[PDB]
RNA sequence: AUGAAAUGGGAAGAAAUGGGCUACAUUUUCUUAUAAAAGAACAUUACUAUACCCUUUAUGAAACUAAAGGACUAAGGAGGAUUUAGU
């Protein structure tokens, strides 16, 4: 995710689900996002997670 | 204001049919298409030629059955077959209709080089959807 | 030529020359009499190095395959 | 808007949801039970539970963005904060133990206290009466007072800087110079207040 | 009778371009290359010019088949925007509806 | 807590002492060794950290410990071994290579350190032709800057080593055989036209004389993937140049060959600054290509990974030990866990995130 | 990159098999192949039978 | 003949005005990647011509058209009253 999402705001968007429930570093996620731009793909993953 | 294909309001005494009552934006919603061919489907050719044949076929049927058409005709193309479905008033004698069918079929089959059939449903009088 | 070939062939390649030249310099430093070409390229150390380079060129290059190549170099070059 | 009026703004406060039930005021307690039967808007792309998210700075970033280039605007603000931290670290190391105590090295605290020092209490709304322009003293809301401070900073740096200087180097030099109540932006606030004093009589109009 | 004299001239232009298509193809091929002597290419440039002007296929204009309108035509049906709209708005075109979205 | 803060520093300033016990501990590089061993070659952002913190401290790590081990057991009689540090962006390849340059520098090796080799294949504003071979070109400014730094690092060895041949710089100026190698360096700086030729003499002299046992030679080239790639320099005909045609690139390609002995070659790959390479390319064959890979084999690839849990905590405490992380929530466990996610333990990303904070 | 002899002789062997242009032909001279491989605009049924 | 057809033309502006386009740069310019990052440029032509002029290619029967280079480069330094659009 650091390689796929070189922008911080995209990574922060993936941090929101786990950080909110204090579950950082406790799960292993495998994503497959097709379509849209960088921000739309991070947002789509956030909801899927 | 939009003036296209809208039979405008009179004073409640104008008898409009179902087809005439509905404006263009009701096509594919409340009323269908009078002609059905495959020439406007995606990746299909000969739209220009199918449309020109339709324009003529409608003018031919009006003149061949003058004053005897209750509503617009429906054209149905399947393979090379053409089928004309017309609502016709019961004004003319029965034997006269057999003449115009034999004539109009043979004439249009030798003009467009396809098998053409005429389907006539006779009504006692024009069917009125509403009075506008 | 080598560029045309789609599947790497270690035999008679830039790798074989580079490997043979290194092994010749290694035996010369040892003060041994100049050895034969077949002798140097028949050793097991050179056998393994052939397999690893071929894997990198044909099978694909990745951290796992590069780790295998690292070990072959250590054996071939007598590195601790 | 694509959100029906029944939708509710999302609440992204991590501590609030995890507080013990008894610690919540009954008004707040009521809203939680009500929201269970309501629709909630999806959270914005820049809305997170991060502990490093500052709303004031996030707003300042959007007021610098041009043409939807958020990456560049955030980069400029990130470079600014670093340029302010690095300017205070140099001063701190090159200062005596007594001076070292006063020196502030937190860029987030220099940014907030800078903006606050540039916020004007009163305003001036220009009016036209009888074919002349009579601007009159006005009172400004908490939203209008904050907007003016941020706008005045982003406009001093954008315009009144040398051609080869960059925004992270002009903005850093102004947040710190404002943080000490001596910058040109502070003068803009002083000029606003001094004009309002002059127009005290024209407030009636 | 065609719609107007402008449609008649175009119809003739379309029938004379069909007659001289092979000729203008064979001759023009001699000019669109760099393999033949420039003396031959300059001469083929004059044989093509000597052909009648109505053989030239760039003088054909697409006109509405029913009203002979030069502009506003849709090439898939060969009708002007005004004529196309009359057939479409009455349900007479198979599958054409108004676009609501 | 500050338990990793004790693990965030080590008292062993000398690179030889370092071992596995010292992993994840930051050793301070002496001030004199910064202005002598490292006048160039340190990353630009790292140099900013050295100026603000007032001290250079390099974390001891397993990749750089493996390299120091091979250098200690070097068999000088055997041909030189090429060590290739390959890793993803920001993983620390340049600073791992600088750790080796400190170890060799303290053992009295002769340092031949090319700080960045991409700078020689792009953005050149003066490109002359070479008298030695008219087909090649000469980069006066690129060579002149390197010589001034090479002089500083090896100033001690510039009087002992002496040229073994005669070099005619101009009709009126030549170098007599036997004169100190410093004279060759002095002429290059004095007359910029010969700068690209003085460099070639220096590289040639050191390579030949090293085998005589007088001195050891560390050829430390960072960004070696530039040599066998493409350039963005154009000839008077506005036609792009090739790497070989350039004189500096041509000479260096010889030094990175294993046809000599008496030293070791330490190479590093960097996609940053690379021309015509993807952003996500880090592997040796992707960056070196078919030409570069064949040139350097057999080489020893040393992967530089991301910070491990021990290394990340030590780096986090080092920033806290210098008061860099000034945000109130940075010291907390929720801040630390956040920075671990956003950075992903990448050394460069962690340095960038903490810079703003 | 340049095309070595093996590459070039293979390319000619392929063109000979697939009925493609075998020689080195300029972009200008490739229009002759287009003119004689495509129906001309005036010979297409849409043009000459545009009108009823 | 106010009808039909063929050939050749249907020109310009020390002018005013509406709309659009580009620029006036540092949140910028050039290059590689890609919008990440890096190396250079950065005031007299640095930013900056979708004009003129000069070449080449494309369509055509016809270049008077379009595109791409080349040089040439002038003005422009964010625009008075006033006015447009956007929840
Ligand atoms: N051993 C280390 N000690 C201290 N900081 C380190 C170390 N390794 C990496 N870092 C941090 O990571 C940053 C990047 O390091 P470095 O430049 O060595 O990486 P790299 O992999 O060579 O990068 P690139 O691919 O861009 O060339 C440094 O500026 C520093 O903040
Ligand atoms: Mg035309
Ligand atoms: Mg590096
Ligand atoms: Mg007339
Ligand atoms: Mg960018
Ligand atoms: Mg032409």
């Amino acid at each position: 995710y650091l390689i796929y999402f070189p922008i911080t705001q995209d990574r922060e968007q993936l941090m929101f689900p786990f950080h909110f429930l204090d579950r950082l570093e406790r799960h292993d996620v495998t994503c497959t996002v097709s379509g849209g731009g960088r921000s739309a793909q991070a947002g789509a993953i956030r909801l899927a997670m | 204001k939009n003036r296209a294909a809208r039979v405008r309001v009179a004073k409640g005494n104008k008898p409009v049919s179902y087809e005439e009552a509905h404006a263009p934006h009701y096509i594919a919603h409340r009323k269908g298409w009078l002609s059905l061919h495959t020439g406007n489907l995606d990746g299909e050719d000969h739209a220009a030629e199918r449309t020109l044949e339709d324009v003529f076929l409608r003018k031919f049927m009006m003149g061949t059955f003058p004053g005897c058409l209750a509503d617009q005709i429906v054209l149905k193309r399947r393979a090379n077959q053409v089928d004309i479905c017309a609502l016709v008033l019961r004004q003319l004698p029965a034997h006269k209709f057999y003449f115009l069918v034999g004539y109009s079929e043979t004439l249009l089959s030798h003009f467009y080089k396809c098998p053409v059939r005429l389907h006539l449903q006779t009504v006692p009088s024009k069917v009125v959807y509403k009075y506008i | 030529t080598e560029e045309d070939m789609d599947e790497y062939v270690w035999a008679k390649s830039s790798s074989e020359n580079s490997v043979l030249q290194t092994l010749l310099q290694m035996r010369a430093a040892e003060s041994s009499v100049a050895p034969s070409r077949e002798e140097l390229l028949g050793t097991k150390e050179v056998e393994d190095y052939q397999k690893c380079v071929v894997r990198l060129k044909n099978e694909g290059e990745n951290e796992a395959s590069l780790a295998q190549y690292k070990e072959s170099v250590k054996r071939l070059l007598n590195l601790a | 808007s694509r959100y029906a009026p029944e939708f509710r703004e999302p609440l992204i406060d991590k501590e609030y949801y995890r507080k013990p039930v008894a610690e919540l005021t009954e008004e707040e307690k009521y809203d939680q039970e009500l929201k269970k039967t309501q629709f909630i808007k999806a959270a914005a792309a820049t809305e997170t539970s991060s502990v490093f998210a500052d709303p004031v700075i996030s707003k300042f970033t959007n007021m610098m963005m041009k043409g939807g280039n958020k990456v560049l605007a955030r980069s400029l603000m990130a470079q600014t904060l670093e340029a302010v931290k690095r300017k205070q670290f140099e001063k701190y190391r090159a200062a005596s133990a007594e001076e070292q105590a006063t020196i502030e090295r937190n860029p987030y605290r220099i940014f907030h206290e800078a903006l606050k020092n540039c916020e004007p209490v009163i305003g001036l709304v220009p009016i036209l009466k009888g074919g002349h322009f009579y601007q009159v003293p006005v009172p400004l809301a908490d939203r209008r007072r904050r907007f003016l401070a941020m706008k005045w900073m982003i406009t001093e740096c954008r315009e009144n800087k040398p051609r080869r200087t960059l925004m992270p180097e002009k903005l850093s030099h102004e947040l710190l110079e404002a943080f000490h109540n001596r910058g040109p932006v502070i003068k803009r606030k002083h000029n606003m207040h001094k004009m309002a004093e002059a127009n005290r009589a024209l407030a009636h109009y | 009778y065609y719609v107007d004299w402008r449609m008649l001239r175009d119809l003739k232009r379309r029938k004379m371009a069909y007659e001289y298509a092979d000729e203008r193809l064979r001759i023009n091929s001699l000019r669109k290359n760099t393999i033949l002597p420039k003396d031959l290419q300059e001469m083929a440039g004059d044989e093509i010019a000597a052909l009648p002007r109505d053989s030239c296929p760039v003088r054909i204009r697409n006109r509405c088949v029913m009203t002979s309108r030069p502009r506003g035509v849709k090439r898939r049906w060969r009708l002007s925007r005004i004529v196309f709209r009359h057939l479409a708005d009455h349900g007479l075109l198979s599958g054409v509806q108004r676009a609501i979205w | 807590a500050e338990r990793p803060r004790t693990v965030s520093r080590t008292s062993d300033s000398d690179p030889a002492k370092h071992g596995e016990q010292h992993e994840g501990q930051h050793y301070s590089i002496p001030l004199q060794d910064l202005k002598t061993v490292f006048p160039h070659g340190l990353p630009p952002r790292y140099m900013m950290q050295v100026k603000t913190f007032g001290e250079a401290c390099l974390m001891v790590r397993k990749p750089a410990l493996e390299l120091l081990g091979y250098l200690k057991n070097t068999n000088f009689a055997h041909p030189a071994v090429r060590y290739l540090l390959y890793g993803e962006k920001g993983t620390g390849k340049t600073l791992s290579l600088c750790h080796a340059v400190h170890f060799c520098a303290r053992h009295d090796w002769l340092i031949l350190h090319i700080p960045d080799a991409h700078l020689w294949v792009k953005n050149c504003r003066e490109l002359l032709q070479s008298t030695h071979n008219k087909q090649r070109f000469d980069q006066p400014l690129e060579a002149s800057t390197w010589l001034k730094n090479f002089k500083t690092t090896n100033e001690r060895f510039l009087s002992q080593i002496k040229v073994q041949e005669k070099y005619v710089w101009n009709k009126r100026e030549s170098t007599e055989k036997g004169s100190p190698l410093g004279e060759v360096v002095e002429q290059g700086l004095t007359r910029v036209r010969n700068a690209t030729d003085a460099v070639g003499v220096v590289l040639k002299e050191l390579k030949a004389q090293s085998a005589l046992g007088l001195f050891h030679l560390l050829v430390a080239v960072d960004g070696v993937n530039a040599l066998w790639g493409r350039t963005t320099l154009k000839k008077e005909d506005r036609t792009l140049i090739a790497p070989e045609e350039l004189s500096l690139v041509h000479n260096l390609r010889k030094m990175v060959k294993n046809d000599w002995h008496g030293g070791a070659i330490v190479l590093s790959l960097s996609q940053t600054g690379s021309l015509f390479k993807s952003r996500t390319a880090y592997l040796p064959h992707e960056l070196l290509g078919k030409e570069g890979f064949n040139a350097l084999e057999p080489f020893l690839p040393i992967l530089i990974p991301n910070y491990n849990p021990k290394e990340f905590e030590s780096s986090f405490q080092y920033y806290l030990e210098n008061n860099w992380l000034q945000h109130e929530k940075a010291s907390t466990e929720e801040g630390r866990k956040e920075l671990r996610f956003l950075s992903n333990c990448n050394p460069e990303q962690l340095e960038r995130l903490c810079a703003s904070l | 990159s340049p095309l070595s002899e093996y590459a070039l002789r293979m390319s000619r062997l392929s063109a000979r098999i697939f009925g493609e242009v075998a020689r080195s032909t300029d972009s200008k001279s490739m229009k002759v192949v287009s003119l004689f491989s495509e129906q001309p605009l005036a010979k297409k049924k849409e043009t000459y039978d545009w009108y009823p």
